[PDB]
RNA sequence: GAUAGAAAUUUUUAUCCUGACGCUAUAGAGAUAGUACCGUAAGGGAAAGAUGAAAGAAUAAAAUAAAAGUAAAAAAAAGCAAAGAUUACCCCUUCUACCUUUUGCAUAAUGGUUUAACCAGAAAAAAUCUAACAAAGAGAACUUUAGCUAGAUACCCCGAAACCAG
RNA sequence: GCCUAACGAGCCUGGUGAUAGCUGGUUGUCCGAGAAAGAAUUUUAGUUCAACCUUAAAAAUACCCCAAAAACCCUAAAUUCCA
RNA sequence: UCGGAGUACAAAAAACCCUCCGAGUGAUUUUAAUCUAGACAAACCAGUCAAAAUAACCAUAACAUCACUUAUUGAUCCAAAAU
């Protein structure tokens, strides 16, 4: 349970760096922008996750549908097994029925 | 636990209250932050109460230090040589008042 | 709305391997009975050292949701209201600056007691006067932004709000338009009778 | 089966000596009861537990006052082994509204109206 | 959508409803929401009463 | 206005540092840690339930399930093919006219009702259109030219009495879809399709003057229309002598979706132009 | 986001400090120590209740001694002191017995007197005599 | 019941329910009596009638059937000519 | 029955702004490595690093001395090892380890030498709560006889003998 | 019997996080209330319904209960029902 | 599996590889309709009564009867029938 004996270098975060100061700037782009672009368009990330959300099962299911054929073998296989496991679990196990 | 800790017989310092009563609290030192939220209560206390408190108890010296700290403390110090530390961190004005009184008695 | 602005963008890429995705341990490490010790299937089970993680984060995960329009609108209105009621809103005309030296801007905000940070809102992106762009490009606390980039988070991050006059004329209309509006039949980007 | 229990009325016909003995008046019944819960309801049937609740007898060795009317006497009859009943007495008579603060109840079962003058 | 002293409106609403139920109606005032909330279905009579006052 | 504002001068800046969700908004979640929520963690003891395996929903423990001992009976039988007419009361129609959502001046058809959001149609659910019901008959004072897909005698009478005209028209599913949401159809870049006929079941409905059917013989119309006035005891106005009469007689072709457009045209909305086929075959097809 | 418990040290110390004075491995190993400490606290509160009985029994023993010295058993001494409307709890009575042997002999004398009075009254079989110390005073 | 389907990730309906019950919009479910077509010659006229009825399910069953059935089956339907349209709303229910 | 499950028909606006409310040596890749080692073979498969600007500054200089285990310092009637206490360590008095499992455990029923680090409750149909707007609400597709939309509240870990393909 | 130290059918990898109504385990503090079994069931080592119970919410009577009242041969302690 | 008596003495309920009798239908003609207030019973499924109102028949005409009458019975699906 031994705890480090030396004070860590104090990390100084400047809150006024570019990325922090400009944060959430275009979030209202639809309302103020005479709706053309929905705020979804501002989402950077995985192709299957842009402007969408779901529990792990739905997530995997969707990843497979979208990018499934671009996947590496091991990863596709793992994805399938994951799906089968989650399917079995959510549908057949739990307290609440 | 009783076997676990020390113990003492009931006593007074210098037969207090026999001849005359001497308030044993000698000095009181506050340390707080002008800016930090945790010291908010302590600040109010310094505004309203401290002054009045100091008149009620002419025999205790009260030092107040604004300094950049995260955890406001009050250090009681007694004729006895004893020094008692306390944390006034994140408390009301009312609570600090009560505490300081305990220290006074 | 502040919380919404913070989270709805967020995608956590944090993943951890379930016992299934760890490298080995398809086989029973010793026989079920007689060895004298505890029973196990794969050496990659979450109990074991190198083993998989029992629950842990899974996949890139999106937190995404949409506060209903009228709410986000109410958000902006309220932010402006509050900025005004607390004396920290300043309607400016122009935005023409006498010079491109940022020190000018800093000391200006010092003279008017504007606080540490300032958010300057202008009508359109291309139409911003060059003196301002110069001055504000080298500044940390002062931030120049077009009207369509106004938002609750930025307004609460900066101590003082500075609006151009046509900007006010703009916001006023855009925001007010929602009190009188029907619910959309189809998306507003498509042709409507009165609407652009 | 263990059940509730009838208590034949012959029990409650008092003998002439009893008046002398417990100090009641042969002519006039007393108006009020002081009931106290002497025993515990644990280990007794639920119906007695309930009676004790509805008589306000929940707490032990605390006095409580009840009318001497038959409606009440029925319940008291049910739990009579759990309680002590003593007739309330008023030597100084009933309290007026000036005497409300000074009232006290003495163990002999009598209510004294003026308590601790000067 | 109540802009003003809501407490006034509470007074007037319970004074208006009281002769109906024989008793002061239960109420909740949300001052921040600008909202009044009443136990029971009074909707018709309240619409009429707010009309009469010209809102 | 909002006296709250006046307090906001007194208090410190609203900033990101001090923000409270409305109390009661977030019921805090609880985790199986500690003495209370740990040690069997709400799952009970052994059995099938603590292990997570209790059977599926309808399963009664092996006795023949309740939902399966009851006999099958057509209730929902062929439900997907039943026709569904979204009701519109005269009460709501009047309320709509009064607030000037729909205007009685020009002819009122489905698209007008949709655009006022007085009604909502979802063809996907086999909505075949609006039906007119008599709920507000006694109170209904407006004078309208209305086109719905079904109507009740009393509703019709109630409109006639005020000197208007009711007509029942039919739309097929595709037609209906286009009719309710025209602007998304025009962005589709397709011609305007023919309006289909009613199927054999609905023909006797739309061929009767009783219903003021759009396929009915106009020779019968004034007769039945008068018959209504006999039955409900009101003097039938002469629609002919009215000033808005030109608008009141306005029909659609049985093969036509809109007013003043025609099957086979194409609406170019960026140029604000219409495009029409000059071809013989196309014009024969669309006009048949 | 992996979270580990950094301060586990102090968590442990808040248990172990109570265990220092134990014998054996109970005073070191958090497992054994946690158990022993919990038993210590329980034992302690139960004893908090018991302590009062112990002390009262002590006092009664002491009073018994001090009375037996004067040729008076304990029950006699105590109830006949009550019958004088002298209410002195047993704590105080014991302390008198130790640090005030005279006053205590007085009390014993009182009690013996009151007892003899009681016998005399029970034997006499009449209402007339009221022993001097047998008179019952009311509050004023 | 399938709580999360495989393809769509949605929640399936158990059709075996849809065939034998009928959901009014109020939340009441309606069912035929059991054995109403079975062995009729052997039964009383009275009993035959008791069987020919359409009857309502108790709360427990209603919640069960609801869980076994998706949202689509609970929508407000307007059918032309529908026998049951009369019965969809509830009236004068003081609870 | 468990369950399985379409389509017609619909929608989808460029390119740059790429990184991280991901891990930091029992974690993150198995990985310093598919190496050592173990298998006849297919195959299985590790552990391990920490000085400083400079060690071309080792009579070497510098900040923890805090786990169990020991040593400094063996023990002294009597008892789940403590607690009440006490001038006083014991001596006196009072308490039948803890988990699990059970009708019921000091039980001579289960489990653990000890220490450190790892090691186990996850889902939003209906509901409740908070808020928007309200005969309508939702940034399209739906739902509506006060509803609709949004948010928040929820359902574990290890283990067989087997079975099938190569 | 033997087929590379365990052959009523080898070993290894994959299917595989096989499946266990069966055993074991399930991690901060404090507070409010709080449960012993009627029915079906290849079911009695389990489930799903009741009855109890918990959390909210609407109400109005709720226990306790004197007469009167409840079977025909004989029949007790007592029940039922109620101001 | 279903019923009667005792166990279970007087509202109901009430177990045993407890004590005793039975049922898995006959015989007969009075061939015993439709619809609906309100109830009994009840975990659910199943069971039970039943006024008024229609229609049948004397022209104001609805309990099939007997055998201890109580029990003489079997869900969904699916098959055969065509109403
Ligand atoms: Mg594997
Ligand atoms: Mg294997
Ligand atoms: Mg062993
Ligand atoms: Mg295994
Ligand atoms: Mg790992
Ligand atoms: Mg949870
Ligand atoms: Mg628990
Ligand atoms: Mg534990
Ligand atoms: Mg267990
Ligand atoms: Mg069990
Ligand atoms: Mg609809
Ligand atoms: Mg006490
Ligand atoms: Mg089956
Ligand atoms: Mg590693
Ligand atoms: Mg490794
Ligand atoms: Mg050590
Ligand atoms: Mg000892
Ligand atoms: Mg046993
Ligand atoms: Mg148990
Ligand atoms: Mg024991
Ligand atoms: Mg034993
Ligand atoms: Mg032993
Ligand atoms: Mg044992
Ligand atoms: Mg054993
Ligand atoms: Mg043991
Ligand atoms: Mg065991
Ligand atoms: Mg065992
Ligand atoms: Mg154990
Ligand atoms: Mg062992
Ligand atoms: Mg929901
Ligand atoms: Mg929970
Ligand atoms: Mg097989
Ligand atoms: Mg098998
Ligand atoms: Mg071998
Ligand atoms: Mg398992
Ligand atoms: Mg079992
Ligand atoms: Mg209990
Ligand atoms: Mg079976
Ligand atoms: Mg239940
Ligand atoms: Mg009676
Ligand atoms: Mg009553
Ligand atoms: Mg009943
Ligand atoms: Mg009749």
């Amino acid at each position: 349970f031994h705890v480090r004996v030396t004070l860590p270098p104090r990390k100084v975060v400047d809150r006024w760096n570019e990325k922090r100061a400009m944060f959430g700037v275009y979030d209202n782009i639809g309302i103020l922008g005479n709706f053309e672009k929905h705020p979804k368009e501002l989402i950077k990330g995985p192709i299957w996750l842009r402007g969408w959300k779901g529990n792990e099962l739905q997530r995997c299911i969707r990843k497979k549908r979208m990018v499934g054929n671009r996947m590496f073998i091991d990863d596709l296989h793992n994805l399938n097994k994951r799906i089968s496991y989650l399917y079995k679990h959510f549908n057949r196990h739990g307290k609440y029925r | 636990t009783a076997r676990g800790t020390a113990s003492r017989f009931l006593t007074s310092v210098l037969h207090n209250g026999l001849g005359r009563y001497v308030q044993q609290l000698q000095r009181l030192s506050f340390s707080l932050s002008r800016d930090a939220p945790s010291s908010r209560g302590a600040r109010e206390f310094v505004e309203r109460e401290v002054t009045d408190f100091a008149r009620r108890n002419p025999g205790v010296v009260i030092y107040v230090n604004p300094r950049p700290c995260c955890v406001p403390r009050v250090v009681a110090e007694y004729l006895n040589g004893a020094v008692r530390e306390e944390s006034i961190h994140c408390k009301s004005v009312e609570e600090i008042a009560a505490l300081v009184q305990k220290l006074a008695d | 709305v502040a919380i919404w602005q913070k989270n709805f963008k967020r995608i956590s890429y944090a993943k951890t391997k379930t016992r299934a995705e760890v490298r080995g341990g398809g086989r029973k490490p010793w026989v079920q009975k007689g060895s004298g010790r505890a029973r196990h299937g794969s050496i990659r089970s979450p109990i074991w050292r190198g083993g998989g993680v029992a629950h842990g984060p899974r996949g890139p995960t999106s937190y995404y949701y949409m506060l209903p329009m009228k709410v986000r609108v109410q958000g902006l209105k309220v932010a402006l209201t509050v900025k005004l009621a607390q004396d920290d809103l300043h309607i400016v005309d122009s935005l023409e600056l006498p010079t491109a030296d940022p020190q000018y801007l800093i000391e200006l905000a010092r003279y008017r007691r504007w606080g540490d940070s300032v958010l300057l809102v202008d009508l359109e992106h291309e139409d911003m006067p060059q003196n301002v762009v110069a001055a504000t490009s080298g500044l940390k606390t002062f931030n120049l932004v077009p009207a369509v980039g106004l938002n609750v988070h930025s307004m609460l991050k900066h101590q003082t709000l500075v609006l151009t006059l046509p900007t006010v004329a703009f916001l006023e209309e855009k925001l007010l338009w929602h009190n009188s509006r029907y619910t959309p039949l189809y998306p507003f980007r498509l042709p409507y009778c009165d609407f652009p | 089966k263990f059940t509730r229990s009838r208590i034949p009325d012959k029990v409650f016909q008092p003998s002439p000596e009893d008046h002398e003995k417990y100090g009641g008046d042969p002519q006039y019944p007393h108006k009020l009861h002081i009931v106290t819960r002497i025993k515990s309801t644990k280990r007794r049937p639920y119906w007695e537990k309930d009676i004790i609740k509805m008589l306000g007898l929940e707490k032990a060795h605390t006095p409580q006052v009840h009318k001497n009317i038959p409606s009440v006497n029925a319940k008291l009859k049910v739990v009579k082994h759990l309680i002590r009943i003593k007739p309330l007495k008023l030597p100084q008579g009933l309290p007026t509204e000036e005497d409300m603060a000074n009232t006290c109840l003495k163990s002999n079962g009598e209510l004294v109206v003026r308590w601790l003058l000067n | 959508k109540v802009e003003g002293d809501i407490w006034a409106l509470q007074k007037d609403v319970e004074d208006f409803l009281s002769p109906l139920l024989g008793k002061t109606p239960v109420t909740q005032v949300n001052e921040v929401t600008g909202t009044l909330r009443v136990k029971g279905y009074f909707d018709q009579q309240l619409k009429a009463w707010l009309l009469e006052k010209g809102f | 206005g909002p006296r709250a504002l006046d307090l906001l001068r007194a208090l410190p800046r609203v900033s990101l540092a001090n923000l409270k969700p409305n109390p009661g908004s977030r019921k805090p979640e609880r985790r199986p840690r500690g003495r209370r929520r740990g040690r069997k963690c709400g799952r009970g003891h052994k059995g099938e339930r603590q292990r997570g395996t209790r059977p599926r929903l309808g399963f009664e423990g092996g006795q023949t399930p309740f939902y399966l001992r009851i006999p099958k009976y057509g209730f929902n039988e062929g439900h997907s093919f039943r026709h569904q007419y979204q009701p519109l009361s005269l009460n709501r129609l009047q309320y709509l006219i009064d607030l000037g959502r729909v205007d009685p001046t020009q002819p009122i058809d489905l698209t007008q009702l949709v655009n006022g959001r007085g009604v909502t149609i979802q063809p996907s659910k086999r909505d075949y259109g609006v039906q007119l019901v008599e709920e507000g008959a006694d109170t209904f004072k407006a004078k309208v030219n209305i086109e719905v897909q079904m109507a009740s005698e009393l509703a019709i009478a109630a409109i006639e009495k005020n000197g208007g005209v009711v007509t029942t028209a039919f739309y097929d599913p595709r037609s209906l879809e286009i009719l309710c949401k025209p602007v998304p159809f025009f962005l589709r870049g397709q011609p305007i399709p023919k309006r289909m006929l009613p199927p054999e079941a609905l023909v006797p409905y739309y061929t009767d003057a009783k219903n003021r059917g759009y396929l009915a013989d106009p020779a019968r119309f004034p007769e039945a229309r008068l018959e209504l006035a006999r039955k409900y005891g009101y003097v039938l106005p002469d629609i002919t002598k009215d000033e808005l009469f030109k608008m009141l007689s306005t029909r659609k072709d049985p093969r036509q979706i809109f007013f003043g457009l025609a099957p086979g045209w194409v609406v170019n909305m960026a140029d604000k132009k219409i495009l029409k086929p000059t071809d013989e075959n196309l014009l024969k097809y669309y006009s048949s | 986001l992996r979270s580990r418990v950094t301060d586990r040290y102090w968590r442990v110390q808040e248990v172990l400090k109570h265990a220092r004075h134990f014998r054996g491995r109970k005073n070191r190993c958090y497992r054994l120590a946690v158990r022993a400490v919990t038993r210590a606290f329980v034992k302690c509160t139960r004893a908090r209740r018991l302590k009062k009985r112990s002390l009262r029994t002590l006092w009664i023993n002491r009073i018994t001694a001090a009375s037996q010295e004067h040729g008076l058993k304990y029950p006699a001494f105590i109830i006949n002191l009550i019958k004088c409307q002298v209410e002195l709890n047993r704590k105080v009575l014991a302390d008198l017995a130790i640090y005030e042997p005279k006053t205590f002999k007085s009390l014993a004398a009182l009690a013996k007197r009151r007892r003899e009075e009681g016998f005399a009254a029970a034997l006499g079989d009449g209402k007339e005599p009221d022993g001097i110390f047998s008179r019952v005073v009311q509050h004023r | 019941v399938t709580y999360f389907s495989s393809r769509k990730g949605k929640r399936k309906t158990v059709k075996a329910v849809i065939y034998r019950f009928l959901r009014l919009h109020s939340g009441l479910w309606l069912r035929r009596k059991a054995g109403y077509k079975k062995k009729l010659w052997k039964k009383t006229a009275a009993r035959k009638r008791r069987l020919r009825e359409f009857v309502f399910c108790n709360k427990t069953q209603s919640k069960l059937l609801d869980k076994m059935t998706t949202s689509f089956w609970k929508r407000r339907n307007w059918y032309a000519d529908d026998p049951y349209q009369k019965y969809q709303d509830r009236t004068n229910l003081k609870v």
